[PDB]
């Protein structure tokens, strides 16, 4: 058998990308390897296992449109860099992939309309599946600087389709939005 | 008392070659991203800047162009991972004195600064 | 987004890159808890070498070949496969499909031939810089084999349009080479 | 005296393991796949395995299977990467010990085999 060339080409340039980012986690255990830094680079190492730790579970919800956006968002052009995480055994959250991929994929260019780029955003995203009252929790808890908070002030107040948008605090660097599902 | 800008979206990276460069008594500078750098180069009008290529919003090539229009005898050493050639290349037309591919050794890097930095 | 079909893929394969350099970490770590400090240099250059040769086979315009090396372990096979692209990258493009289909083709035999309870290894080697050929492919196998007698075939009639220089087999190595105007 | 085999494809992870349980006087053994490991179980009859579940050709559950076959009282500490809770549900309804996620401490890899290891 043999793939599209599309698909082909695609996963080429993305494999790139995730190769590029290797180099800098083995320029930072290098670095620190020479520094003689040791208790550094055990910590940094866990990091990166912890980091890769969540890319599985994220890719173990049968939510493949979500995962790819969280897998693939920082190779792609933005103001903030994502960091997420899953919390509790992981689901088949399915019925929710193409519901929660949108709104995302909605929150994530908000944010790029609102973040600062002279400063150093950072977004970082927790999916809860161990909530006893919820099917599943959404934390966005993002940290930098805004050019224009008021990007958001439409979704806070009108809120999203069928997602239930719990909290949506905005500070002067900082922003924390609680999105439950169920 | 040589001024050195560092310039990468990583930031191990940058407190990594920040704790490089104060063992040889130069003056460090770390920005995270374009608009950061643009800044420090403005006003502290460095000597030396290690700039990386992928950073997200701004990428190198584009704060290089830019670095140029404030000072156009402005030392840039750019790094970043095998396999950009493209901006690699860019980089060398733009005035890019050289470059090194992560993950680089600690130590050539400090004698290339050494070198293209004069006393 | 992009289709469903190609973004479970994607993620299929990150797995497997994944899990490969949660190994590679597993020996910086464990090595530097021996306190081995001048083998984790070696291995971390190691780890960059192969990845250099990972990049330069994305940039020679032959994505499908690229794709098949680049997948390779992580499909099921009874060797494993190591690959190096010597001299400057070039657009190969011209020979994307031939050389995808011919090394196909070749691991193909090499699966049928190798033997199951050996450790069998595959180093390919693409050449760009020689002077006399637009490219050459060099193969060189270690292990062992059940049926060498899947290779006779190929070893007699050649293989369609491209140029079998050599194709010596021993008792546990192979050496294939294959030239390419 | 008390024998260990260690069965991973990935051969510096058997080298480092090997040189691991050599430091505590065991009589390590090493296969890189599933024949080689299933025989070297045959012959030596190994006290503890500690097996990798990724294993081009046959993977640890097919070999953890026929283990048992041979030596029912197999003692067997699986090891692989997290997100492989498949055969890491398996391999225990099938009679492993425990695990380990990789990179594991080279410590506690130690005192799990010391410990599931008699006298
Ligand atoms: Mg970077
Ligand atoms: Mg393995």
């Amino acid at each position: 058998n043999i793939s599209d060339t599309a698909l082909t080409n695609e996963l080429i340039h993305l494999l790139g990308h995730s190769r590029h980012d290797w180099m800098n986690k083995l320029q930072l255990i290098k670095g620190n390897l020479s520094l003689q830094k040791y208790d550094r680079v055990f910590e940094m190492i866990e990091e990166m296992v912890i980091d890769a730790k969540h890319e599985s579970k994220l890719s173990n919800l049968k939510t493949p449109h979500l995962a790819f956006d969280f897998l693939t968002f920082n190779w792609k052009t933005h103001y903030m860099t994502l960091e997420y995480e899953v919390l509790g055994e992981i689901k088949d959250l399915s019925a929710y992939d193409q519901k929660l991929a949108k709104l995302m994929r909605k929150l994530f260019h908000l944010f790029d309309q609102a973040v600062s780029r002279e400063s150093e955003n950072h977004l970082t995203v927790s999916l809860q599946t161990d909530h006893p009252d919820r099917q599943l929790i959404l934390y966005l808890d993002f940290h930098g600087a805004f050019a224009d908070p008021s990007a958001f002030d439409d979704i806070r107040q009108n809120g999203y389709e069928d997602v239930d948008i719990m909290r949506f605090e905005i500070t002067s660097h900082e922003c924390l939005i609680e999105i439950g599902l169920d | 008392n040589e001024k050195i800008l560092i310039v990468d979206d990583q930031s191990g990276i940058r407190i990594l070659l920040n704790e490089v460069f104060n063992k040889e008594g130069y003056q460090t500078f770390q920005a995270a991203n374009g608009l950061q750098a643009l800044d420090i180069v403005t006003k502290e009008r460095p000597d030396l800047v290690l700039l990386d290529m992928k950073i997200p919003g701004m990428d190198g090539i584009e704060i290089l162009k830019r670095m140029k229009v404030i000072d156009e005898n402005i030392r840039v050493i750019i790094m970043t991972a095998y396999g950009e050639l493209d901006m690699i290349q860019e980089s060398k037309e733009l005035g890019a004195l050289t470059h090194f591919a992560k993950p680089f050794d600690i130590d050539e890097i400090r004698d290339a600064v050494k070198k293209y930095l004069p006393l």
